[PDB]
Order: C-alpha cells, then structure tokens, then sequence
DNA sequence: ATCGATGTATATATCTGACACGTGCCTGGAGACTAGGGAGTAATCCCCTTGGCGGTTAAAACGCGGGGGACAGCGCGTACGTGCGTTTAAGCGGTGCTAGAGCTG
DNA sequence: AGCTCTAGCACCGCTTAAACGCACGTACGCGCTGTCCCCCGCGTTTTAACCGCCAAGGGGATTACTCCCTAGTCTCCAGGCACGTGTCAGATATATACATCGAT
C-alpha cells in the first residue's frame, strides 16, 4: 500500500520514526511502546513552538525579522517559567538582560 | 614553543568590560587579580576534562564537541556548538 | 558522509507559527542542541522510571510522568495535554 | 586655567552599562584567551591542538561564568550597602555556590 | 488517608525549632523576621520535593508515598539522600 | 542575684551542643501535619511510610542548616551578626532557587 | 572442574559477578568487557576502604567501637577531596561539622 | 524473597581495615547507598563515554576514563592505580 | 528654571554574503508479517499504616528586663573614575606548511 | 593499517582602535559617634509531643493466568540530506530628528 509517515498520522511536525529509532538506539530500555515516540515528538514540538513564539515576539520587539541568538536569549530569559527549565544553560552569543539596579541609578 | 605566562594577557579593561556586562558601576583594584584567579581555576577545571575526553578517543586535538561535553558534565550545558 | 539533525523540522515549526520570520544558522545549531538535550532529559528519566518499577517497556505513561517531571508550571499543565491529544489522534489513525 | 567639559564619575559608566548589555560581542580579546587556553593545557601534555570552535566555546563559557559571577558579586556588594565590588564579595559568591 | 482537612500547619514548625535549625548552621542571633521567611522557604522546598514524590507514586499506581520515591525525588533535584535503601 | 549569663554566650554554648548531636531538630508530628497539608492538594487521601517521613526529616533539616550557614556567611559579610530576611533572599538567589 | 570465583582471581573482595550483572542489567551499553567489572569493583573498594578508614579514625577520636553515621559525616566532610566528591550528597544522621566563625567568637 | 545488597562485602572491607571495630545498621545502609550511587555515577559516565565515541562495548579503559572524570584530586590517581593493578592481576591469574 | 553641546536614535540608500529555494539522490521510515513473553488482570495473604486511647513530661508559649547591635548621621581621605596623549598588540589578510582528523577496509 | 585532505598552525605586514600610563578631582569606603529598639535569657505557665498498647483493614506484595503488544525480519520508496544557485535582508554609510546631561 501507499506509505504514510507516522508524524502525519499523529498530526505532528516532528518525526515519530526518528524519535523511535533514537529511543531504540539510545538503549534506554529493552522495549519501547508505540505511543511513546508520538508523545515525545509532540512535547518536543510544543517546546519548540513556544520557544520560537517567544523568539518571534522578541524579534518583532527588536524590529529585526530574522532572529538572532540575542533574540533567543531575550526569549528564554524574560519568560518567567522557561528560564527555570533552561537555568543551567548558556546560550552561545546570548548575552544578558539590560538590567540596572534601583540603588545604582543616579540621585 | 612553550608559552611562559599570559595571565596578564587577560586585559584589565577587558575585565572591566566583562564586569560592566555583569552590571556593576565601580571596580576595586584587586578585582583584576581575583577575577584572573577564578578564571584560571575555572579554565583549569574545564580544560582538564576536555583533554581527558580527547585522550579517551585516541585523539590529540581538542574539539568543540569535547569542550561542550565537559561543560555539560560540569553542570552548565552549552548550546551553539552541538 | 551525512549528518543528521533537526534543522528542517524546527524551520517548519517556525514557519507554521510565523510565516514571515527568518532564522540564522547559529540558531539552527542552538535548536539542534536544545532539542537533543530535552530529548536526552526526557528519555533518561523514562529509562529511570522504567528501572524503578521493574518495567521493560517505555509507554506513554513514562513519558507523561517525565514531562510532568522536567517541566514545572503551566507548561506542565500544557505539554501533558497537547501530547495527549497527539496520541488521541494516533489511536484514531492507526 | 579653564577646564574642558567632562562628566561625573559614574554617568558615562551608566551610558556604557546600557551600551554593553545590549550587545552580544565577545569581551576578551581572542588571541590572549587562545594563548591562555594553550598554556593551561600544558601540564596535561605538550603538543596539544585546539580547533577554533573549541576556543570559541571555551571563551563564551568563561565569559558566561564571569558575567554571572559579576552579577552575584554586585548583588553581594549592594547587600553590604556598597555600590562597588570587593574581593571578599567574589569569595562570597563562590562560597554560596559551594565551589570555593 | 486524611482524617481531616488540615490547614495552617506551617506554625507547627515553631519559632524555637527554627532557632535550633539556625543554631546547627552556626549563627549567633536571630531577628524576628526570620521566623516566617524560614517557614516560607521550607514550604517551597517541601512543595518541590513532594510534587516529584507524588508523581513517582502515581506512575507506580500506588497510594503510599514510599521512602524510595522520596529518595529518587531528592536525587532528581541534585540533593542525593543516603540511608534509605538508595 | 540570679546566675544570668551574658546574652551571647549560652547561644554559642548550645551552638556547640547542637553541632555534635544528630537528633532531629524538628518534631515528628508537626512535620507529619505539614507534610499531609502540602500533599493534600496534590492528591486527596495519600499515605506515607515512616521511613519516607524520616527522609523528609533529614533532607529538610540538611537543607535548612545549609541555608542558615550560607545566610550566616552573608550576614557576617555585611558587617552584622544578626541574620535578616534580606540575607535569606540573597543566599537563595545567589544559589539560584529564585 | 572446580569452580573458583573471579573476585579471588582479581585479588578483589567486592564481587565481580554482581557488578557485571548490574552493568548488563543497567542498560549502560550493549556489550560489557571483561576488565570492566574488575576495574569498577576495584574503584568501589578504594572508595569504601578510604571512607571506612576515615570513619574508624573519627570513631577512635570519639572513642567508640562503632561507626555511627555521625562518624560517616565527619569522615566524608573533613577530607577536602571527599568533600568535593560528596558535595551535593546528604548523609542521614550526620549533622554538620562543629565549626564556628571567628567573628562570632568573643574574647 | 531476598533483596541484593553490598552489606557483607563492605563489612569484610571494614574487618580488613579496622579488625576490631563493628558497624551499625544505619551506617550500613548509608554505605550501601553510597556504593549504589557511585556505581550509578561511574557506569553512567562510562555509558556516555561509549556512546559519545560511537562505541558499544564498555572496556576497562571506559571506566578508567570515567573515574578520571568523576573522582577529583589524588583519589583519581589511587583509583586508577588500584584498578590497573587489579586488572593486571586478573589477566595474570587467568 | 532654562539652554546648550554631546550622545543615542531615526531615516534612506547602496551593497554583500548568508540564507531561502531548488535538484539529485539514498539511507532509513513504513507496511506487512509471525512469534514470544512481558504485561494486565484476578485471587490471595498479611505486613503495616492509620486511628484511638491514656498518661507522662518535655517543651512551647508567654511576658518580663535591659543592653548589645543595628543603623542613621557625620567627617575625612584614599582610591577610584574620567580624560588626553601615547604606545602597542590584537585584528585582518595572505602565504605556506603538514600534522592529524576522518573514512574505508 | 593506510590513503585522503581538512584545517590547525606558523608567519608577516599594516592598518587599527584599544591598551597603557599618567594627571586631576570627587564620590565613596571606612570609621566614629550617636540613639534606641531590638532581641536574648529568665522563670512561670501551658500545650501537646511522646510512648506503647491495641486494633481495624486498606493496600502493597506474591502467585497465577492469558493476551495484546512490540522486537524482529523482509521489502520497498520517498522523505531527507548534500549540493548548488541566487535573491534579499542586514550591515554599512551619510544625513536628520530627538533627548539626556551639563551648567549657564
């Protein structure tokens, strides 16, 4: 019959088959369930969608249509929750926030 | 060719600029010395892991893969070089 | 030789969330590392949850617990829903 | 004797405190950092080579360490009712993390 | 199995108990504002640990929060605990 | 004429007394009630093993004594001897918990 | 022939076979070499022997013939290298090292 | 049923290093947990070292590199020394 | 309070090399297939957690006094910062070299 | 074991802005001195933790059964990746408008 990719059956933009092969070849367990690569591809797609959503918002705030890892750093760090996930993460060519302490301002 | 010392190569206005990227107003005179010290011990810790990673693979150069992997083991993942 | 990555997939995801945004090659590398690291975290705790319960399979329950584990907060309330709908699609497609 | 126009000590510091936090360029010069990386990897063995991306990643990670440590150092300094940093602030920021 | 809907148990960690917990750490004097910030950070830490512990229980389809689940939950946050099997 | 010691002496005496002892500084039953209160809104009608409760005892006590040692260092750095909530926040936020 | 344990073949007292079985069942790799269990058992013996030696010395300093977990904390926290190893590790029934800051000491 | 533990082995280690000193049960479980934790750490680092070099077999060199990464300072040198003499004794006695 | 230079930002055009797009090509995802044992379920025993009771008593809570210790204020003074001028080595480019990655067998 | 060939390394020149040292000034560190209120130690008082005993029975654990599910093998083809081409958006440059900071 005509072959259909499992990501399209799942309605996903991330590969079910590649994730399933990596779960097999990562040797995490002896067996891998059917819906587990679908579910993991879906959570990867959701995280990618949120992080690129914040990246696009930061880029539009910067008025720069192609996103830079600076825009990525503003995307990850300004989010109150996503910063906790990427807390022990250094983004290459990322930089820091333009924060000035209230005492350090001139009188 | 063996280098004698370039701890002084880490420039004092360069430490001033890194601290200003950190968000400070004024810098003490000793900061240029203990900042070089902590940078030296951190680079010692990272480079030791990097070179032993390279020695594990029968390789005699140090790739960015092994630097990123040593940083990942150290507790600070680095995104941008694989 | 050929090298395997996630560049076209994150490009498709960015295109479907934003039709008029570009993205640099350094950001290709960062998304590749980020997807690989999140996959490594989730699959690692899936293996740990399998080994804690004397479990020989990794089903959707282990991955669901891992997603509730790594991610706190409202994404913990989001990513366990979205992926659930994914398998809700899959059981309606198989 | 007349004097040229000049700023207060601290306000051009704030002008570049805003200027240096909006950019993402590397702060340490590339050659001295590469030479330092080469000299640290000497007691391990000689005749070791580094790719340019390896030195790039090392410099970016070390600059990230120094910027995070300097935010913590400035925060320890502002805790002690001071606006400038001190060495004992550096050992405080190292000691709280449990890496001293 | 809960006998009653418990509430306001944060005062169970008393001011003298906070005083001993500070004394083991090696501090001489305690201000009056310590005794609620300490209770707040204690509440935050226990919420963070018990959330992971109860997810470990519900993955096992159990009703009892065993010691092994608490050990693994503390191992997940980077604070490994010994003496409870491991 | 009572034997009132100087305030700032018996505090150090009991510092030395507690630092050699492994007894549990938090009573078992208030921590039972607190653990049940925290675990109540995560699932109703949960049960706890006694060894799990002891694990909560030891992990909580170690975390609190480490936090108080860090805030003691932060306080003595700030030319003071009495810890304050700003010391708590400073030690936590340098540690990265905030 | 006569069965003879691999632990005595290696001059080793932690078991070779148990470490080999937990290496195979631990899903670390698809294959495990012959020298891997004996090397890992030797490393485990060195660490256990070092901590037990320091705990015995600490118990002689306290004058009991028993290692209480307080002695284990005193053993693993007084040695700087073992402190660096077991830094993020909590040992039950251990307490803290009896240290007082010199600012707090009056004279 | 029976639960596996490293109790008697670290007990005879104690009898070898301190022949006139016993052990308590709580400290016995603490040492068992320490053995399991270090075993998991070194085996996980060896698994990473094998996977990162496209290697499928964990050899003695894998764990030698893993213990060179994990154990800091002079314990690394004594660990690799005792591991090397153990494996040479194993090969010579075989 | 007001006005001025110095500084950052705003706007428009030219220019360029990275990224968007397309094409050829092939490893690996997909469909079909059988088999085996892990997995889900039920039946079962029973350790063990919850619950209640009672008395013991260690300890929490309470108020008291008083004096360090916190902290505002002040002055002084060294050490910063800002600036100009000079010096210097990074930065950039090309050239030339081969060690040593990297793939196949 | 061995061939191929990327790229790390060595170097050399010049243009370059930072790097460097120094000169002048002032805000800021540190210490003193002030008030004082804040907490510690106390006995008295009071609550509940604690022991332990008993008991109800849920719930984890074991044993047993049977079946859906996934590794495994085989065949096949299209999505995916390397490769190539060419716009086009961002960097660069110059002119213009607005605003923070200085000091009239």
């Amino acid at each position: 019959a005509k072959a259909k990719t499992r990501s399209s059956r799942a309605g996903l933009q991330f590969p079910v088959g590649r994730v399933h092969r990596l779960l097999r070849k990562g040797n995490y367990a002896e067996r891998v369930g059917a819906g587990a690569p679908v579910y993991l591809a879906a959570v990867l797609e959701y995280l990618t969608a949120e992080i690129l959503e914040l990246a696009g918002n930061a880029a539009r705030d910067n008025k720069k249509t192609r996103i830079i890892p600076r825009h990525l750093q503003l995307a990850v760090r300004n989010d109150e929750e996503l910063n906790k996930l990427l807390g022990r993460v250094t983004i290459a060519q990322g930089g820091v926030l333009p924060n000035i302490q209230s005492v350090l301002l001139p009188k | 060719k063996v280098l004698r010392d370039n701890i002084q190569g880490i420039t004092k206005p360069a430490i001033r600029r890194l601290a200003r990227r950190g968000g400070v107003k004024r810098i003490s005179g000793l900061i240029y010395e203990e900042t070089r010290g902590v940078l030296k011990v951190f680079l010692e810790n990272v480079i030791r892991d990097a070179v032993t990673y390279t020695e594990h693979a029968k390789r005699k150069t140090v790739t960015a893969m092994d630097v990123v992997y040593a940083l990942k083991r150290q507790g600070r993942t680095l995104y941008g070089f694989g | 030789t050929r090298k395997e990555s996630y560049a076209i997939y994150v490009y498709k995801v960015l295109k479907q969330v934003h039709p008029d945004t570009g993205i640099s090659s350094k950001a290709m590398s960062i998304m590749n590392s980020f997807v690989n690291d999140v996959f490594e975290r989730i699959a690692g705790e899936a293996s740990r949850l399998a080994h804690y319960n004397k479990r020989s399979t990794i089903t959707s329950r282990e991955i669901q617990t891992a997603v509730r584990l790594l991610l706190p907060g409202e994404l913990a309330k989001h990513a366990v829903s979205e992926g659930t709908k994914a398998v809700t699609k899959y059981t309606s497609a198989k | 004797v007349k004097k040229p126009h000049r700023y207060r000590p601290g306000t051009v510091a704030l002008r570049e405190i805003r200027r240096y936090q909006k950019s993402t360029e590397l702060l340490i010069r590339k050659l001295p950092f590469q030479r330092l990386v080469r000299e640290i990897a000497q007691d391990f063995k000689t005749d070791l080579r580094f790719q340019s991306s390896a030195v790039m990643a090392l410099q970016e990670a070390s600059e990230a360490y120094l910027v995070a440590l300097f935010e913590d150092t400035n925060l320890a300094a502002i805790h002690a009712k001071r606006v400038t940093i001190m060495p004992k602030d550096i050992q405080l920021a190292r000691r709280i993390r449990g890496e001293r």
